[PDB]
């Protein structure tokens, strides 16, 4: 099938410019209490998470560099450590990951 | 080629009189030969069109298509600038008065098809145009209501007078 | 000019209380109407033909054989009739109908689901809002 | 089908010419002044104390030997020239110099201010309207050092002359827009400030321009602008953490 | 039709579909937190919750064994759940993972989310927190709340 | 005796004689660097003027979003006035109603409430009534209702509002929203404050209490519009802050036979804080019993 | 189209002629050339006509610029303001004699479509009809079917 | 790239034209223009008027005094030949005083029933800002006044208007000057109504007041037309008795309108400033 007329620029503005087409404004957007930036009520904080993966991934580099190789995953509990820590009354019998930088203020040691 | 946005900022009007009001600041900024579709650039000019500058950048964070991190550059830039050049105080006491997008130069590659045959497809670029005036948006029209709608009927019977006579 | 639900403020300590606080309300209310002709009831005539009585508003809950003395198996519909009550009256003359409108509700629902022009309606009335 | 954009522009080198020509840039100002001049802590006092300031101005020409030398070298390529009458001189050159940037008049400016003078004083007012005039004059102007540059550092020799001005001066600033932006119109305040003059004694056509002004350490406070100014910190990364 | 339909269509089939969700299942026990697509993770949150359970019920079992063994793909980290995971949450019943929304990815705008198991040695996640009961609103219901208990009492 | 239509008239016209006195007194521009101190934007310093910038002005550098949830501001450990100018430079912090510990932020809008209270009490009577006004006394947020102590006319003695008439309030206290008129703060001098409230006798006796307690002996002056009153410590900055208002009840003070206090008591809250229909009945319940504070 | 250009009432400038006739062409302005075969016209009308044509027309004020030109062109004013500008390039005597007057009869409003070929400001001395004209009273005025104490 | 010349110069012209309308230009006097002889076109302005003007009382009469104090500081800035020039503050007045109470003479003539409440506000209505400045922009009077600003202020044009009559006044007489007066100032109240140029308070209020100096008891408002009472766009004629005689009968939306234009029926017929009034003569006087 094909166009029997040519269509007119103001039946496309009818068109295009629908409010169904338009983009909908969003009211969900508020401001993170921890940094600041925006962030979504039901969306974790992006620069919030993008340092927890920024930390996470400097974790599990160390733990590669002490399995040495796949197929070495402990059978115990892992800790992680900072500079100026020392392991824990309960943080016995594990596997300590020691991290040469300062605990993290958001980090809450447990 | 046309430029006149850039040199809309470079026209400096007389000094103000004591007694004259003041004038907001304007500030023309725009973007050329962006990799996008005129036609789906409109939607994100559209939306932040009469909104706040702070409010904008909301909108355009959390949108999900690749114009909207394209313009919140282009507005970051520009609140920049208006500070920094254009002698306004507070950047978050702007809105946007002028959102609109603009075709640019398209090149011409060749589409085949089935049975021996091709179809032109072009590589759209576009531009983006904003200006930025210093102070509060404009409070939104409110809706007509009922009285407005009364007067005015009642003033259109008032303005018929006996045509076709003396 | 954003939009709000009922516990996106209240703390950890707050909620359990809430939800326990608008409960107990709703089982007062229930309790407390299981009096009809003690409060004040309309005048009660008798039956006559040609009149309509009101209905109820019941919810399916599934289907179960029954069998009869004639030994024919019969399938039926359980219908359970909860938190039925009339709501309000319209007569005759406001009806502008031939019969009389009555209003019936079911199915005791959540407060906090529901807009301000219905919840002042039953606050009234002194019932939990019907589905 | 095949055609393409002209994007064939790459980033060269502006900071010297093609190598191995015989033309060479010629430039009418130094760079810098050959010898800085610091004036003395607390002139702003002896500034109210003309008396001790004339003698001061007199005396420090005739003890400082090198300043005294270099009137001659300028005395060498023009015998028509006078100590006492460059004060009056730099007056007249400094209003006039000041007067072009209401009017925009840029050409009549390269012959008052140096080539090194010139960006910093349109740079800033390229898009703004400035309203500046000369009210009164407090107290006369007076040749605080004269220095040349060194005999054929490039073919041309420089010389420059330090003279001390204290007059009051009116600024108003306008922004792009016509609204008050820095200064007032109205009140004048006191300037002091020390103005360096510049001429290329080579060049037969050559004259005394501005060049630059001393800006001592000990020098008040200016005046504060109209608005007010966010600085904002420096910023971080999700990785890295604030550190004061 | 598709009505109480609890399983979603992924993958190239019902065969790949659990093979998609073990590739998950078994990146999660090794890392104890991974991010994914929003619908892969919900659908996998079921397998992870119930993973546990037959954790607890022992190495020793034959059922449990081949379990762990199938949704397992790398064979080092059986030993792991039945000698980390499952003592972890020996006192819980339930629960044992948290699924959280994340900003979705610049590569296709696909709605993301994280899922780990709860008391993990990796940094805490920036989870969502209810308004303190020192804001004004909470104070007016506590309030609230001890006249009520006051009068109770009466 | 001057009517109560032209008492307003003088107050405002002293009011704006000290306002724009302290302008006078400030040099014609003064420097003052503004730090801020927060978990957001760290480091962030502003060049602000002296005794012209405000809080709110520090906030529009920023972002909107500060301007919108900072309710109050913390400046030196103290709480500060959106609006109110800042006299040195110092580090400067915002407070919002949602905080890990927002014990001042609710004082503030426990107290900006009661003054939007008693400004619709000096209107809703009859000019032949001399309505006075007591004092905002400085009941706790979990008390669960604000308070505006007014004494009435000797003809109102027995007089008690119905339900019709607390509607009227609530109606009056939206319009006063609508406006959004925002909190001026001046502090003033005993002295000077004394000649504002002079004709009332009640003010008279709370501006000498705040005067012997400091030792400069300043008093504190807000107001809304047209409306002026004495009270103690910062305030929100607009009228629009609060979403939903409600008087609850009078209740009379006791003993009445010396003379007659009446307690108008109602609950408030913000637009930041909004509550559902079902749960702010919960509250208007609770805010018709009379509360006494300790 | 009338549609697609603008139109006006019948009017006149201060109701002239009511009291008296103003003529209100104020000024004309030609533009001759000494040299040009298309002020051929214009120059014999110059020579021997203007001088004969101001004396008709005392308020009228002429001006006859001769310069160097392609187009001769006279220019009319009104005392409204209107400025009409026309070109008699290459015309008769007999046709800028004409011409010339019959700028002098105009009033100076714009040539368009008069919507009504009659303008008065008091169309009705009896008193313009309205639906009560021609409607006999009743007793008490009362309404119909109405049933008064 | 076409040969020609005449295309290309005719496209410059219209593109000129659209120059002028996006941008166009401050208006400027027309003495600034060229082709402009003041001499010239102050000697066609009596002819054009048909008044025997003399012309050193006419240039005088457009001198104002704004012009003469700027003319004086152009030659302070130059330092330049004094000038003894008049300015139109003498003429102004007697023109002013001439014209009030000229039309004084012909309104309580024509209108022997008018207040002189009523005729102070028409030859204020007549003599006023908005009148005289209309009647003076078509007469070429602000093309030839010389003033200090362009446009004239209508202030200054007011001044300006009244000092041609004083310079007629004084070469014509009062005679020839009263015509004068009769056809640029009286056919400014041809379609006009009564109040219309006459805003009043309360016409009500008025009608009890002129009607007690008349011996007339008060008037009673009775409805004798009414239509769509009920509705929102209802009609009502509200009737002024007198004695149980009418006198008036006005239309209006609702009854206090209604009622309130009655009385203005009622002035109108009682001063005789009806739309029924013959309209006023024009013809030469006998
Ligand atoms: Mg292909
Ligand atoms: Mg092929
Ligand atoms: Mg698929
Ligand atoms: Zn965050």
């Amino acid at each position: 099938a094909a166009p029997k007329n040519r269509r007119t620029i103001e039946v496309n503005r009818c068109r295009r410019r629908n409010p169904q087409k338009l983009i909908k404004v969003k009211n969900n957007i508020d401001v993170c209490p921890e940094c600041g930036h925006l962030k979504q009520k039901h969306v974790l904080c992006a620069y919030c998470y993008e340092k927890v993966c920024k930390e996470t991934a400097e974790i599990r580099r160390q733990i590669g560099k002490q399995e040495g190789g796949p197929f070495k995953a402990p059978t115990i509990e892992t800790v992680v450590l900072y500079t100026g820590e020392t392991p824990s009354e309960q943080d016995q019998g594990k596997r300590i990951i020691e991290r040469d930088r300062k605990r993290p203020s958001w980090f809450t040691q447990n | 080629i046309s430029r006149k946005w850039e040199k809309k900022n470079k026209i400096v009007y007389p000094p103000q009189l004591p007694g004259e009001p003041r004038r907001p600041a304007e500030i023309y900024h725009c973007r050329r030969q962006i990799k996008y579709s005129k036609d789906k650039m409109w939607y994100l000019a559209k939306l932040i069109r009469g909104m706040s500058i702070d409010q904008a950048l909301a909108q355009l964070e959390f949108n999900d298509k690749k114009g909207a991190k394209i313009i919140k550059e282009v507005l970051l830039e520009a609140q920049d600038m208006a500070v920094r050049d254009h002698n306004v105080e507070f950047r978050s006491n702007l809105y946007i008065a002028e959102s609109t997008s603009g075709r640019g130069q398209c090149l011409k590659r060749i589409r085949y098809h089935g049975r021996g045959r091709f179809g032109i497809m072009e590589k759209v670029y576009c531009h983006y145009f904003v200006k930025l005036v210093e102070g509060p948006p404009p409070p939104p029209e409110p809706p007509k209501t009922a009285v407005a709608h009364a007067k005015e009927y009642i003033q259109q019977l008032r303005s018929r007078t006996i045509v076709h006579t003396l | 000019k954003s939009g709000t639900w009922w516990d996106e403020h209240l703390s950890e300590e707050n909620v359990p209380f809430i939800k326990q606080l608008v409960s107990d309300e709703d089982k007062a209310q229930l309790a407390s109407k299981l009096c009809p002709l003690k409060d004040e009831p309309w005048p009660i005539h008798p039956w006559e033909p040609g009149s309509f009585r009101v209905g109820l508003i019941a919810l399916k809950l599934g289907m179960m054989p029954l069998w009869t003395k004639d030994g024919q198996k019969h399938v039926v519909t359980l219908l359970q009739v909860q938190d039925c009550h009339v709501l309000k009256y319209t007569s005759k003359e406001n009806c502008n109908g031939k019969m009389a409108t009555l209003s019936v509700g079911g199915k005791t629902v959540s407060r906090f689901r529901k807009a301000t022009s219905i919840l002042e309606f039953y606050r009234e009335l002194g019932l939990p809002p019907k589905q | 089908t095949e055609k393409e954009f002209m994007q064939h522009a790459r980033k060269a080198g502006l900071v010297i010419p093609p190598e191995k020509s015989d033309r060479s840039i010629h430039l009418a100002c130094t760079a810098g002044i050959f010898d800085a001049y610091v004036p003395p802590e607390g002139d702003a006092r002896i500034s109210s104390l003309s008396k001790e300031g004339l003698i001061e101005r007199t005396e420090r020409m005739k003890k400082t030997m090198a300043s005294q030398v270099s009137i001659r070298r300028i005395k060498d390529y023009d015998a028509n020239f006078k100590i006492k009458d460059f004060p009056e001189k730099a007056k007249d050159i400094f209003i006039e110099a000041h007067l072009c940037l209401n009017n925009s008049d840029h050409d009549r400016l390269h012959t008052l201010v140096t080539e090194h003078c010139f960006p910093d004083m349109t740079w800033d007012i390229k898009y703004k309207t400035v309203r500046w005039s000369f009210v009164e004059s407090l107290e006369p102007s007076h040749v605080v050092q004269v220095r040349c540059s060194s005999m054929m550092n490039q073919g041309n020799v420089y010389g420059q002359i330090t003279v001390r001005m204290h007059t009051r001066q009116t600024l108003a600033i306008y922004d792009r827009f016509g609204r008050l932006m820095y200064g007032q119109e109205d009140v004048p305040k006191d300037v002091l400030e020390y103005v360096v003059f510049e001429k290329q004694l080579t060049n037969p056509y050559g004259s005394w321009r501005m060049h630059t002004k001393i800006v001592p350490p000990w020098a008040p406070p200016k005046q504060p602008i109209l608005k007010t100014v966010m600085i904002p910190g420096p910023q971080l990364k999700p990785e890295e953490e604030y550190e004061e | 039709i598709s009505h109480g339909r609890v399983f979603r269509r992924m993958g190239l089939g019902p065969e790949s579909r659990i093979h998609l969700l073990r590739n998950l299942l078994t990146g999660l026990v090794r890392h104890e937190r991974i991010e994914a697509p929003w619908a892969r993770v919900d659908e996998m949150r079921g397998y992870a919750e119930k993973l546990i359970d037959y954790g607890k019920l022992g190495d020793t079992n034959e059922r449990a064994m081949r379990m762990a063994d199938f949704w397992l793909t790398e064979k080092d980290l059986i030993p792991k759940l039945f000698q980390v995971l499952a003592p972890r949450y020996k006192d819980q019943t339930g629960g044992y993972t948290r699924m959280l929304q994340i900003p979705n990815r610049s590569l296709d705008r696909a709605k993301m989310a994280v899922i780990e198991y709860k008391g993990n040695c990796l940094p805490p996640l920036p989870l969502p927190r209810r308004d303190s009961h020192l804001t004004l609103l909470n104070q007016l219901l506590q309030g609230l709340r001890q006249d009520l208990r006051q009068s109770q009492e009466a | 005796q001057l009517s109560p239509t032209e008492l307003t008239e003088m107050r405002n016209d002293l009011f704006n004689k000290e306002k724009a006195r302290q302008l006078s007194l400030t040099p014609r521009t003064e420097k003052i660097e503004v730090k801020h101190v927060g978990k957001t934007d760290p480091g962030t310093v502003f060049v602000m003027n002296k005794n012209i910038s405000t809080p709110y002005s520090c906030a529009m550098h920023l972002s909107e979003w500060y301007c919108r949830k900072s309710i109050l501001a913390l400046v030196d450990g103290q709480p500060w006035d959106m609006y109110k100018p800042l006299t040195k430079s110092c580090e400067i912090k915002f407070l919002t109603f949602k905080d890990c510990d927002p014990g001042e932020v609710n004082k503030a809008y426990w107290r900006s409430c009661a003054m939007m209270m008693g400004c619709v009490i000096e209107r809703a009577f009859k000019d032949e009534y001399m309505v006075n006004l007591v004092r905002a006394p400085e009941v706790p947020v979990i008390s669960g209702a604000f308070c505006y102590d007014v004494v009435l006319d000797s003809k109102l003695d027995e007089w008690m509002p119905t339900k019709e008439n607390l509607r009227s309030f609530t109606k009056d206290a939206h319009a006063l929203i609508y406006k959004d008129l925002p909190f001026e703060t001046l502090e003033v001098e005993a002295k000077v404050a004394l000649e504002i409230f002079q004709h009332s006798k009640y003010k008279v006796d709370f501006i000498e209490e705040k005067a012997s307690q400091n030792p400069e002996r300043i008093v504190k002056l807000h107001r809304i519009g047209d409306f002026i009153d004495v009270s103690e410590g910062p305030l929100i900055p607009r009228t629009s802050i609060c979403f939903q208002y409600e008087v609850s009840a009078v209740h009379n003070l006791q003993p009445t036979q010396p003379s007659l206090i009446r307690r108008f008591q109602g609950v408030s809250l913000p637009v930041h804080l909004r509550a559902h229909f079902t749960i702010w009945d919960k509250l208007l319940e609770r805010s018709r019993k009379m509360v006494t504070e300790d | 189209t009338a549609r697609g250009t603008p139109s006006r009432f019948l009017a006149s400038v201060l109701h002239n002629g009511l009291g008296r006739y103003v003529q209100q062409l104020q000024r004309l302005s030609f533009s001759v050339s000494r040299d040009g075969a298309s002020s051929r016209g214009a120059r014999e009308f110059v020579e021997r006509e203007v001088i004969d044509f101001a004396r008709r027309n005392p308020g009228v004020v002429i001006y006859v610029n001769s310069r160097p030109c392609c187009v001769p062109r006279v220019v009319a004013e009104y005392l409204n303001g209107a400025v009409r500008e026309e070109s008699i390039h290459c015309k008769s005597v007999e046709e800028i004699s004409t011409l010339v007057q019959k700028l002098a009869d105009q009033s100076g409003l714009d040539v368009i479509r008069i919507r009504k070929p009659f303008h008065t400001d008091n169309p009705s001395i009896q008193g313009q009809w309205h639906p009560f004209t021609n409607k006999p009273t009743t007793f008490r005025g009362l309404r119909p079917r109405e049933v008064q104490d | 790239v076409k040969k020609g010349f005449r295309a290309a110069f005719r496209f410059q012209k219209e593109l000129e034209r659209q120059r002028l309308l996006r941008c166009p230009p401050p208006p400027v006097r027309r003495s600034e223009k060229p082709n402009w002889d003041y001499h010239a076109e102050i000697q066609a302005f009596g002819h054009r008027l048909q008044e025997n003007f003399s012309l050193d009382l006419l240039k005088t009469a457009f001198v104002n005094s704004c012009y003469i104090k700027s003319e004086e500081a152009k030659r302070q800035q130059l330092g330049i030949v004094l000038l003894n020039l008049k300015s139109n503050q003498e003429l102004s007045e007697q023109g002013t005083s001439f014209s009030q109470t000229c039309l004084t003479q012909f309104l309580e003539d024509e209108y022997p029933d008018m207040p002189t409440e009523g005729i102070k506000n028409l030859v204020d209505f007549l003599t006023g800002e908005e009148v005289v400045c209309h009647v003076a922009r078509n007469l070429a009077v602000e093309q030839l006044t010389l003033s200090e600003e362009f446009p004239v202020p209508p202030a200054v044009l007011q001044q300006t208007f009244f000092a041609v009559i004083g310079a007629l006044l004084q070469s014509s007489g009062p005679e020839r000057t009263a015509l004068f007066i009769r056809d640029f100032l009286i056919t400014q109240m041809t379609g006009k109504e009564l109040f219309e140029m006459w805003k009043i308070i309360n016409p009500m209020g008025l009608l009890v007041e002129e009607l007690k100096k008349r011996n007339v008891s008060a008037p009673e408002s009775r409805l004798t037309r009414q239509s769509g009472g009920t509705t929102a766009l209802p009609l009502y004629f509200v009737g002024l008795y007198c004695d149980k005689k009418l006198i008036a009968e006005g239309p209006g939306e609702t009854v206090l309108v209604a009622e309130e234009e009655a009385a203005r029926v009622a002035l109108r017929k009682l001063y005789g400033f009806t739309e029924n009034r013959r309209p006023w003569n024009y013809s030469k006087p006998k």
